[PDB]
RNA sequence: UAAGUUGGGCACUCUAAGUUGACUGCCGGUGACAAACCGGAGGAAGGUGGGGAUGACGUCAAAUCAUCAUGCCCCUUAUGAUUUGGGCUACACACGUGCUACAAUGGACAAUACAAAGGGCAGCGAAACCGCGAGGUCAAGCAAAUCCCAUAAAGUUGUUCUCAGUUCGGAUUGUAGUCUGCAACUCGACUACAUGAAGCUGGAAUCGCUAGUAAUCGUAGAUCAGCAUGCUACGGUGAAUACGU
């Protein structure tokens, strides 16, 4: 289950890195970028909303 | 090269907004002074982020993004508290990334 | 692969020091993953928790190529029908 | 026989004629060549007796013999001795680290 | 003296031609052409602009060039040659354009798309 | 659909060499092929003294097929005259293929042997030409009243 | 001057803004005078220029309740919650995908020229010294056209090897070491030494590709306490053929 892992990745840790960087809203840890800390699908979808500075056009 | 100078660096994500801001700043700089350096372009670094058009499988249908980043350089010689105000007074619109230096 | 130095579990040290100064025990409870066997670890019966039930293994002098890290595997027959 | 240790092919260059012997590959061969002042020279056995003696005496510097095989057998024997997990994995083509055997049946068995 | 200068662009490379009439000798980047092309024996193709245009020749040449592999830039010289020979006289254009050597190629590499990988190979299908 | 020929390869001054080298350059390494072709063409001049032009031209002359067959439809196969471009392409192709099949250890000597033995109206390229000319122009009975 | 390193220079390249340009646009011929077709000139670029982004109504009751949201149903002193260890990596084998070999266009050593793009703040680690080596000391510079990653590699000049399971191949194992992490034992990566396997181009069957493509060589990034033959992206080199439906 995901609910308690929100606390798990929030609480202090015994040592330096027992952590993983997941998205704040989406609970999916996989396929996330440290520049934004949003997951794959959420950041793709918010790109279409025209909220995050930058572009999605590609073709480059 | 040694000389009196004021140098600034400009950053924004729209070529029109950045070049119009550079134009207005050049106007104000030569207004309260002279011998100003023009809006020298810069290789305008880009970005890229590969992401799959998908929810659960099918990495084959990938799709791409970028974050283009215009960068601008302007230099000013023979400073005065007038060019200081001409720099730190008007930067609008506030999508541009200004950092005043010397 | 550590040249920084050995890494014996201090916790195993604290117990085994008292266990060794006086008469030893022939059964020990531990977890024994962050440590290894050293000359002063001889003559004991430690038990690496394989995951299901920790199995006590008696320390011998000759285990220098081998260590405390693991002796009772979790694969445990086999996982397969045939043999090696 | 013949020039050092055992199993040395006639009329062959030293750099490769010093490999067939069990215990030297390609680096320490050239190292002891620099020690003994010898040459391939090209490709044929030009090794004269005055330098046969020197190379035959220098070759003892390393533990090059069937003794290397003996040491390997006693090492694996002890490693399997303490009912050691590593001894069990020595039969599975599984090194001290692991190899994720799913297709690792061809090269070993 | 007088000097004619025209650029040359091909295959992600850039050429700065310095053409000055003379007995005919080229030293690319202060280094002779044989000292810059591997192996190579294809410099006579670079002399083809001098074989069909300004027959037979020749003009001394100095060039500084960087970027890209040796083929793309060793071929970039010819378009600067043609530009300079047209600057010298428009008569040479009639002999140039019937054979090319002035039209800078518009073809370079292509991006890459799903199907290609570390080597430029397309994927297979699932047989059996 | 057109060809887009390659024009200059004045090493040595000739044109067939220019097309030839582009086949030996396996995995896109043109300099090795150029070097070995040059060494072989100097070698064929060295042994059995003659010019490279005569031996090469007459060799590709003895090994250029002039008639060839193509299949279509039961099993029938129309013999067809070969275009000069495809003529030389097939000649060089089979010449290099049988030089590969020769299997010699040298950079250059296999090609020299191949072309100089072809210069004697013998050799595996000549064998291929003879085999094709035997299967062809002997069964030109059925598909001759066709394209 | 070691040097574009500095005086200067902005001619050139380059850099990014705007425009100019290619739109059957002009001519000749064909063609129901039309559409349209063919050739020619011009031009850097002639018949949607090259490429990418974009995927119609709908089909496969295609996939996803494990991103998420959510109807209905089920659990709750547990179908929820914490921790340590184990496991997702097992092993007679089958298949897929790919990497490396089965070597004289080659093997090893020596010298040597040519990229682009991207990343970097508490990150990039320059020089120097140490060490065969992975690496260790050191600390300059660096929020970036400045400094670093970063020698590009293939490639070219040479010597040698001279057809062998080969100085081929580099699989397996042991030893000694390097870095991360608390801990590399089930399961990290890396170097040196020791071994040197199968394998001498592959059957039935089968896949991809019409020109910068394939073949082939390197590079960087993401994810990342440490770990990518995979992915994305970039450059290098680079042809054969398309008779014809």
């Amino acid at each position: 289950a995901k609910t308690s892992m929100v606390a798990k990745q929030q609480k202090k840790q015994k040592y330096a890195v027992r952590e993983y960087t997941r998205c704040e809203r989406c609970g999916r840890p996989h396929s996330v970028y440290r520049k934004f800390k949003l997951c794959r699908i959420c950041f793709r979808e918010l790109a279409y909303k025209g909220q995050i500075p930058g572009v999605r056009k590609a073709s480059w | 090269m040694a000389k009196q100078k004021i140098r600034i660096r400009l950053k924004a994500y729209d070529h029109r907004v950045i070049d119009q801001s550079a134009e207005k700043i050049v106007e104000t700089a030569k207004r309260s002074g002279a011998d100003v350096s023009g809006p020298i372009p810069l290789p305008t670094e880009k970005s890229v982020y590969t992401i799959i058009r998908a929810v659960h499988m099918y990495k084959d249908s990938r799709e791409q993004f970028e974050q283009r980043t215009h960068k601008r350089l302007i230099d000013i010689v023979n400073p005065t508290p007038k060019t200081v105000d001409a720099l730190m007074g008007l930067n609008l619109p506030s999508g541009v990334d200004i950092e005043i230096k010397l | 692969s550590i040249k920084k130095g050995p890494f014996v579990d201090e916790h195993l040290m604290k117990k085994v020091e008292a266990q060794e100064g006086s008469e030893k025990k022939q059964v020990i409870k531990t977890w024994s993953r962050r440590s290894t066997i050293f000359p002063n670890f001889i003559g004991h019966t430690f038990a690496v928790y394989d995951g299901r039930k920790h199995v006590p293994v008696y320390v011998t002098e000759d285990m220098v190529g081998h260590k405390l890290g693991e002796f009772a595997p979790t694969r445990t027959f086999k996982g397969h029908v045939a043999d090696d | 026989a013949r020039i050092a240790g055992v199993d040395i092919p006639r009329e062959k260059r030293v750099v490769i004629s010093l490999t067939y012997i069990y215990g030297i590959g390609t680096s320490t061969a050239q190292k002891i060549l620099e020690e003994a002042n010898v040459s391939a020279d090209t490709r044929v056995k030009d090794l004269t007796d005055d330098e046969l003696g020197r190379i035959r005496e220098v070759v003892d510097g390393y533990k090059v013999e069937g003794d290397l095989r003996r040491e390997t057998n006693l090492n694996i024997k002890r490693l399997m001795e303490i009912s050691s997990y590593r001894g069990i994995r020595h039969r599975r083509g599984l090194p001290v680290r692991g190899q994720k055997t799913k297709n690792n049946a061809r090269t070993r068995k | 003296q007088v000097e004619y200068r025209g650029t040359g662009r091909r295959k992600n490379s850039v050429a700065r031609v310095r053409l000055v009439p003379g007995e005919g000798n080229i030293t690319v980047n202060n280094r002779d052409v044989r000292e810059y092309l591997p192996f190579e024996s294809l410099i006579l193709d670079l002399n083809q602009p001098f074989d069909v245009t300004e027959t037979k020749g020749n003009y001394d040449v100095l060039v500084n060039v960087h970027g890209g592999g040796f083929t793309g830039q060793a071929q970039a010289i010819r378009h600067g040659i043609a530009r300079a020979l047209l600057e010298a006289d428009p008569e040479y254009r009639g002999s140039l354009k019937r054979a090319g050597l002035l039209t800078r190629d518009p073809r370079m590499k292509e991006r890459k798309k799903p199907g290609l990988k570390a080597a430029r190979r397309s994927p297979q299908f699932s047989k059996r | 659909v057109p060809k887009r020929d390659v024009l200059p390869d004045p090493i040595h001054n000739s044109k067939l060499v220019t097309k030839l080298i582009n086949k030996i350059m396996l995995d896109g390494k043109r300099g090795t092929a150029q070097r070995i072709l040059y060494s072989a063409f100097d070698l064929v001049e060295q042994r059995s003294g003659r010019d490279a032009l005569e031996v090469f031209e007459e060799a590709i002359n003895n090994i250029m097929p002039v008639l060839e067959v193509k299949a279509r439809r039961s099993n029938y196969q129309v013999p067809v005259e070969v275009r000069p471009e495809r003529r030389t392409t097939l000649g060089l192709r089979w010449l290099v293929n049988y030089a590969r099949l020769r299997g010699e250890k040298t950079m250059e000597d296999r090609l020299a042997n191949e072309i100089l033995d072809a210069a004697n109206n013998t050799g595996g390229a000549v064998k291929k030409r003879e085999d094709t000319h035997k299967m062809a122009e002997a069964n030109k009975a059925f598909a001759h009243y066709r394209w």
